[PDB]
């Protein structure tokens, strides 16, 4: 697939890095200035201009990442809904999504250069030393019967969810139950290292009702560069209109000596959340997540946590449009999650490539890896390892080049980085 | 997951779904008429309006016809009844600002009605299109239950049958292969 990068003119200079990245592991990557589109930049607009790209030869756009606050990017607004997952409802009256959405939502530079850094750093730079990856953090109020989904309380709910991550290969499992959670639990969660979080309960625009865990405590995390996903059953908690930033927000734009702090993700809702139907939601997207065979798309936060709310529409019906469309993604959708501490893949590629060559052979042992040849950020061919090897096919002419840049990802993987001598 | 719930067969965009009733539980509450049942089974939810009988219902998604509406017919059937039974009433859908433990179980008029609530065994939801495929829910509602004699239902076995008809359908359509595994696992008819 590809993405489009929907960036303020003010932002255009500062996502460069990002775009490179995306595009230097195997993700299409293009950007549209906002104002380009309309201005001043309506959710209309944007709407028709994602339908308009979505149209384009190819069919083949999956990821839409918002840059800005609502100011700069405004949600969709109807009755009782604020919406960023109604822009990848492109095909049919339903809210099926066809396009993954997600934002990295920023009110300065700062804001916006610790949601790239934090990303690419999570993609291209973790490895084996990272020991605080398949640990996770279960959250849950002490309400909930038999009127939830399975019938199941908050803590029940949150005690299933921790049996399937144990048996997924997380190493260790935190419970922060209700009653006596109190801020300082989370805090000392996120500082001893987590690779995600699920909390049910209660939630206000800028805390969470089991802990108390809010906005003003988000300065007391030093988790630098060592941060979770997370999937948040809450109300309000992603309402990113809100005067002050939100709870998704202050963890996402969250520093520390110019360090990432906080979360690489979180889906959050804008409005206030069923009792029901979120939990149907949370329970897919943590076994989507705890899938051994699934595709590169249900490998990203946005696939992730969009084929979990899809059940939440077949078995809640108009509840669960209503939650859907509200859960908002928070960060990039086409992030690759890490679940457990990765592994090194043994990657053996030519030293050098021939101008005139129209292939290049990467032997790589983890199958299913993609392997991509990229120039200063404008990607030159992408494959998938298959018995062994990648046969990476080059779409543009490299007869000029002086080098190229081979990365390798890989599920759960170090990733590899080589540069290619062209002869 | 329900594992009796199985595709019996699958042609074009027809399509013939089993449902078997597995792990019936009933759950007591305190309610104003006395101690009520809360019943539950694998996979079964409850999507019952306030105050109506909690009747949990089974759902799952087909791949469905491109043009035309969908119906479902009930093939098969099978069902035993349990007497002077005192269904719960539905609390309907409940806001996480609320704390459902204090909310009460209410009666609504619809237990003075002496039928069989919800009345259809097996519905459609409406279509949807998920990228390339028109998509449409199925819904298996195995519990029936008459609020005046109150006699309940249990449906041990449900097989429909889901064809297209002679009529044009509503949210009707009109390379990429990212979407086929989505299609797998959202679809139980879509590798048939
Ligand atoms: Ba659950
Ligand atoms: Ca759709
Ligand atoms: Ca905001
Ligand atoms: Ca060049
Ligand atoms: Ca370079
Ligand atoms: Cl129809």
């Amino acid at each position: 697939g590809r993405m489009i990068v929907i960036v303020p003119k003010k932002y255009e200079e500062d996502i460069e890095d990002f775009v490179d990245w995306k595009n230097q592991r195997g993700l299409r990557t293009e950007v549209k200035v906002a104002e380009d589109i309309a201005s001043p930049v309506t959710a209309n607009a944007i709407q028709q201009f994602v339908k308009q790209e979505y149209e384009k030869e190819g069919n083949d756009l999956t990821y839409v990442l918002l840059v800005g606050d609502h100011k700069d990017i405004p949600a969709k607004i109807t009755p009782g809904i604020k919406s960023d997952q109604v822009y990848g409802q492109i095909v049919g009256n339903d809210h099926y999504n066809e396009v993954f959405i997600g934002r990295f939502s920023c009110e300065s530079k700062e804001d916006l250069k610790t949601q790239i850094d934090r990303t690419i750093h999570y993609e291209r730079n973790i490895t084996t030393e990272d020991k605080w990856l398949g640990q996770a953090l279960c959250i849950a109020s002490a309400e909930g019967g038999p009127s939830a989904d399975n019938g199941e309380s908050d803590i029940q709910h949150e005690n299933i969810i921790a049996n399937l991550l144990t048996q997924y290969g997380y190493t260790k499992i935190i419970k922060c139950y209700d009653p006596g959670v109190t801020p300082k639990n989370i805090i000392d969660a996120f500082n001893g290292g987590i690779s995600l979080a699920n909390y049910t309960g209660h939630g206000s625009e800028t805390a969470w009702g089991t802990s108390h865990f809010g906005t003003t405590h988000v300065k007391q995390l030093t988790n630098s560069n060592q941060l979770p996903f997370i999937f948040d059953v809450a109300c309000v908690n992603g309402d990113f209109l809100y005067n002050v930033p939100c709870f998704a927000e202050a963890l996402m734009r969250a520093q520390k000596d110019g360090k990432p702090t906080g979360t690489v993700a979180i889906i959050a809702s804008t409005i206030n959340q069923s009792w029901a139907s979120p939990m149907r939601g949370q329970d897919e997207m943590n076994e989507i997540l705890c899938e051994k065979h699934p595709n590169n798309i249900k490998r990203t936060f946005g696939g992730v946590t969009m084929n979990g709310m899809f059940a939440m529409v077949e078995k809640y019906k108009k509840d669960g449009e209503k939650m859907l469309d509200t859960w908002t993604v928070f960060g990039d959708p086409s992030l690759l999650v890490r679940t457990l501490v990765p592994t090194k893949m043994q990657v053996t590629a030519p030293a050098n490539i021939s101008a005139s060559a129209q292939t290049f052979e990467v032997a790589c042992d983890y199958n299913g890896a993609i392997a991509t040849l990229s120039d200063d950020g404008d990607m030159v061919g992408t494959a998938i390892v298959k018995d062994g090897k990648a046969i990476i096919k080059l779409n543009e002419s490299i007869a000029d080049e002086t080098n190229l840049t081979l990365t390798v990802v890989g599920y759960n993987k170090v990733t590899v980085i080589k540069d290619v001598k062209v002869e | 997951r329900n594992p009796q719930v199985r595709l019996l067969s699958a042609e074009q965009s027809m399509s013939k779904v089993q449902f078997r009733m597995d792990n019936l539980q009933f759950t007591g509450v305190q309610t104003s008429k006395g101690v009520a049942q809360v019943p539950t089974f694998t996979e079964g939810v409850n999507i019952s309006e306030k105050g109506t009988p909690i009747l949990p219902i089974l759902s799952r998604s087909l791949a469905v016809s491109e043009t035309r509406a969908m119906k479902v017919e009930v093939v098969s059937s099978k069902f035993i009844e349990k007497k002077d039974v005192l269904i719960a009433p539905s609390k309907g859908v409940i806001s996480r600002a609320e704390n459902p433990d204090q909310i009460p179980y209410v009666y609504g008029q619809s237990y003075n009605e002496d039928k069989f609530f919800p009345g259809e065994i097996a519905t459609l939801s409406d279509p949807f299109i998920l990228r390339d495929v028109r998509g449409q829910v199925v819904n298996f509602a195995p519990l029936q239950y008459n609020p005046v004699t109150k006699t309940l239902r249990i449906y041990t076995e449900i097989v429909v049958a889901v064809s297209e008809t002679a009529e044009a359908g509503q949210n009707t359509i009109s390379t990429f292969t990212g979407f086929e595994d989505i299609y797998k696992s959202v679809f139980m008819n879509y590798e048939a």
